[PDB]
This record gives structure tokens, C-alpha cells and sequence, in this order.
């Protein structure tokens, strides 16, 4: 769910939009 | 190709006031095929 | 006589083999308790086979085996329906016995005993009901409860009318009877058990396929006289490949693992690529390999395979041993191939694990500095190893450090004092030899 992250939309970015979890960044 | 990369987005509202760490990734470059094309960054040793 | 002579030992032993494969039945056991029972004459020893199971049911120690015992029961019936047909009569004989004369221990001992018995096919589901309807004709219902946490899963599948009929009248004596307190308690937890839909009262030894149990359910009912055949337990007197060379499999694994660390931006976006594939254990140790050989392809280090790294080891402990046995796969066998432009590389890899404690300061214990047990591109390991313990540390709490791992294989303190003055000149050369103030006063004695 859009929790602050990810963009205002997926038009004018030129991308999907895609948000995936940093499972890197846990500790 | 320096697109085909996971963009790190981090919670804008609180990313203005500390550094956040990189939390999110945004995908960069999308199509069917999975890309995994890579980027010159990896190619070019850095400065220090 | 030699013949009666001949036949009561022989009868002696199969008694007296019976009774030790019935004492040592158990889970995972079971198939070599019923090989060595079946080379047994068991038709001869029918009421013996018998006997034994009940006695070792009945005795109040056991409870616990019965659903091993049952499960026997099961193999004897499918191998013999005889047996199963004599032995489901005593257990009739033995619950209307004890349940007229009141012997609530032995009663549930038979009844946990009927119940695994019909959850493997062995006996009907009429012998179970009329059993509740004589129950329930009474109170008993410390017995009746133990019986349907165990059956009624099964029983509900196969007879639900005549079932439901049995929980409502049930439902009529904690709804608009009173009850005694300590079995109301147990009672509700049946209807509790109802709704959690019985899931704790159906787990057992079903090694049996349903077509390997030879199907004879028995339809014996708890109303018929059952010929009570002690008497054959008694002793009588019988006038009777292509070799895989190559791997390519790990080639295309290989291959995988080195396109996800170039297609990557930052560390930590290799790394969560790398997590992302959920790589089976067997293979992590691998993956670690790849990327410390991609890291040497590098031809200078980086601080990317540092953060790819130490995003693994914080991740899970599993990586984290990956990289423990790597770094002694590398310092053991792997120097000996690596070039000089590569152990520096190594060096500051390992250097900058180790001092952010990623790496345990014990696992430089392993790295022992003598004559003997040294290789010259070794050294040339441990210098670039020290430096970047050096410059991250400073060379104050480096000293802690090492005062606090007692790892004196690196730096003595004791014994040879020609690895004493081995030591001393390694350090020195390197550059760090305040550090070796130690040894200096331990080498001064010796001499």
C-alpha cells in the first residue's frame, strides 16, 4: 500500500511505477 | 543502458528531513522479456 | 514325551517372542516390529498375538502406544483377517466388562483402543455407536468424550446422519440439564473441538494405503455373545544412469547470479535482487563464491561488494555462515591460485567485513603465521587483511580487538621463541609494530 512511498502517478515518469520492499534494509 | 536499474524511492515526506536509507525500490525500466541489461556503472571503476 | 517337549517350547517361544515385539512397538518402528512378527508362526500363536496386545494395552502405562498398537492391528488384519476378527471381540468383551464393573481406567484403555481401530478400518462404524448409546444412556461422559474427540472426525464423514443425532442429544445435557462441574468443562470442550472442525484428534500411523488394508471392516455388534476364546491361548498338543562430467546446470546458475550483480546500481540494490530469488541453501555457499570471484574481476576493490555483503549476513544467519566458511576457503586453499593484484583486493574485502564486526574477530583464529604453515602469497594476504583493519579502526581500538580475541595463533605469546621473532619481523615489515610490544618483553626472558 502506498505507505508515503512510490510516486504521485506512473504518467509522466516514464516508468510502471513499480514499488517493491528493500529486502536489503532490515536491522 | 544506465536505466535498467531499481530506483530507490524513499518516503518523500520524511526523506526531506533525514537521510532514510534506501527502504523501496522503484522499478526503472519495464517490458515482457526480464531485461537484466547492465549499466556502465558497473563498468567504470570509481573515483576514490 | 520329545514331541509335547518340542511343541511347549516351541510354544514357550512364540510366547515368548510376541512379548518383546509388542514392548518394543513404536512409531517409525512398526514395519520391522511386523517383519520379524510375521516370520512368527502367528496362526499357531493366535490367541497369543491376542493376548499380547491387550495386556499391553490394558496396563495404564501404555495409552500413549495405542494408536502404534492399532496401526499393528491394521497390518495383521490386512494380512490376516482372523486375527483382527478375534481380537476386535475381546475388546468388545473387555469394554462390558469393565464398563459393568465400573472401571473407568480400563474402560478408556479399550475405548482409545476401539477408536484408532475404526480411524483404520479395522471394526465398524456400528460397534462405536451402540458403544455411545449405552454410554450415553448413563452419564459416563468422561468416557463418551474421549471416544468423539478421537472418532468423530471419521465418524462424521461416513454415518453424519445418525451422528448429528448423537451431538444434539448431547447438546440436550449441557443446554437444559444439570451437570456436575468438572465434567461440564470437558464437556463444552467437545463443542469446542466441533467448531476447530477436530484437527487435534486425527493424527496417526496410516501406513497402510486403503487398498493395501485388505477391507474387513468387521461388522460385529457390542450385543452379540462373542465366544470369549481364551482357550487357544492355552497350551495343547498339535498331532497336526548417464554420469554428469559436466555442470552445466551451475553454468546457467553461474551465469544468473553474475547478471543480477552487474545489472545493478548500488549495493543495496544487488542485494535485494539477490534475496529476491530465494536461493535454496545448498546453493549459498555458491553464491558467495560468485561474487567474490566477480569482485576480482574487478581489478581494484569496491565498497559495492562490501554493502552487497553486509546486506547478506544481517538478512538471515544462513548467509552468515556462508561467508564464515568462504573466508576459510579462501585463506586455506584459494591462495595458492590468486595473483598479487588480487589478494589486495581480498584483503580489504575481508579487512572491511571483520572490522564492522560482520565478521567475528574468531574467525581470524583460523590464520596461523609460522615458517611452516604459511604461504608467501599468504602474508601478502594478512598485510592487506591488517591495513584495512588499521585505517577503519585506527590503531587503538584494533588493539582492543585483538586483545580481546586471544587468538594467539596470530601473535603468541608463548612457545618457539623463533616464531616469536617470526612474528615480531612479519609485523614490523608491514608497517604495525605497536602492536608487538607484547612479544618484545615475552622474547627478552627466553633469552
Amino acid at each position: 500500500s502506498y505507505n508515503g512511498i512510490g510516486l504521485k502517478s506512473a504518467k509522466g515518469s516514464s516508468t510502471s511505477g513499480h514499488v517493491q520492499r528493500s529486502l536489503a534494509s532490515n536491522n | 543502458s544506465a536505466s535498467h536499474i531499481l530506483i530507490p524511492a524513499s518516503d518523500l515526506s520524511w526523506s526531506k528531513q533525514t537521510d532514510t536509507g534506501i527502504t523501496h525500490f522503484r522499478a526503472g525500466m519495464t517490458h515482457e522479456d526480464e531485461k537484466l541489461i547492465p549499466t556502465i556503472f558497473r563498468y567504470i571503476t570509481t573515483w576514490e | 514325551d520329545e514331541d509335547i517337549k518340542f511343541q511347549r517350547e516351541n510354544w514357550e517361544m512364540i510366547r515368548s517372542h510376541v512379548s518383546p515385539i509388542i514392548s518394543n512397538l513404536t512409531m517409525d518402528n512398526l514395519q520391522e516390529s511386523h517383519r520379524d512378527l510375521f516370520q512368527v508362526n502367528i496362526l499357531i500363536g493366535r490367541n497369543i498375538i491376542c493376548k499380547n496386545v491387550v495386556d499391553f494395552t490394558l496396563n495404564k502405562q501404555n495409552g500413549r502406544l495405542i494408536p502404534a498398537l492399532s496401526a499393528l492391528i491394521a497390518l495383521l488384519n490386512s494380512d490376516i483377517p482372523d486375527i483382527g476378527e478375534t481380537l476386535a471381540k475381546e475388546l468388545m468383551l473387555m469394554f462390558v466388562q469393565q464398563f459393568n464393573r465400573k472401571d473407568y481406567v480400563s474402560c478408556g484403555n479399550i475405548l482409545q483402543c476401539l477408536s484408532i481401530l475404526f480411524l483404520y478400518d479395522v471394526i465398524h462404524e456400528i460397534v462405536i455407536l451402540q458403544i455411545l448409546l449405552l454410554l450415553l444412556e448413563k452419564n459416563s461422559l468422561r468416557l463418551v468424550i474421549a471416544v468423539m474427540k478421537i472418532c468423530g472426525w471419521k465418524l462424521a464423514l461416513v454415518s453424519k446422519k445418525t451422528h448429528d443425532m448423537i451431538w444434539e442429544k448431547l447438546r440436550y445435557i449441557l443446554q437444559t440439564q444439570e451437570l456436575s462441574s468438572t465434567l461440564r468443562e470437558s464437556l463444552e470442550t467437545l463443542f469446542e473441538i466441533r467448531q476447530k472442525d477436530y484437527k487435534s484428534g486425527s493424527q496417526g500411523l496410516f501406513i497402510l494405503d486403503p487398498t493395501s488394508y485388505t477391507v474387513h471392516t468387521h461388522s460385529y455388534i457390542v450385543s452379540d455373545e462373542d465366544e470369549a476364546n481364551k482357550e487357544l491361548g492355552n497350551f495343547e498338543k498339535c498331532e497336526n544412469q548417464i554420469y554428469d562430467m559436466t555442470s552445466t546446470n551451475d553454468v546457467e546458475f553461474k551465469k544468473k547470479i553474475y547478471l543480477v550483480l552487474k545489472s545493478s546500481l548500488s549495493g543495496d540494490e544487488a542485494a535485494h535482487k539477490l534475496l529476491k530469488l530465494k536461493i535454496a541453501n545448498n546453493l549459498k555457499k555458491s553464491v558467495v563464491d560468485i561474487i567474490i570471484k566477480s569482485s576480482l574481476q574487478e581489478s581494484t576493490f569496491s565498497k559495492f561488494y562490501s554493502i552487497l555483503s553486509e546486506r547478506m549476513i544481517t538478512f538471515h544467519r544462513s548467509w552468515q555462515t556462508a561467508y564464515n566458511e568462504t573466508f576459510e576457503q579462501n585463506y586455506t586453499q584459494d591462495i595458492e591460485d590468486y595473483e598479487t593484484d588480487q589478494l589486495r583486493i581480498l584483503g580489504k574485502f575481508w579487512g572491511h567485513l571483520i572490522s564492522y564486526e560482520f565478521l567475528p574477530m574468531d574467525c581470524l583464529k583460523i590464520i596461523k603465521l609460522t615458517e611452516e604453515e604459511s604461504c608467501p602469497q599468504g602474508r601478502i594476504f594478512i598485510k592487506f587483511l591488517f591495513q584495512e583493519l588499521v585505517n577503519e579502526l585506527g590503531l587503538d581500538e584494533l588493539q582492543l580487538r585483538l586483545n580481546s580475541s586471544k587468538l594467539d595463533g596470530m601473535f603468541p605469546l608463548e612457545g618457539d621463541a623463533e616464531h616469536i621473532r617470526y612474528s615480531i619481523n612479519f609485523f614490523t615489515a608491514i608497517g604495525l609494530g605497536l602492536l608487538t610490544e607484547d612479544m618484545r618483553s615475552r622474547l627478552t626472558i627466553i633469552q
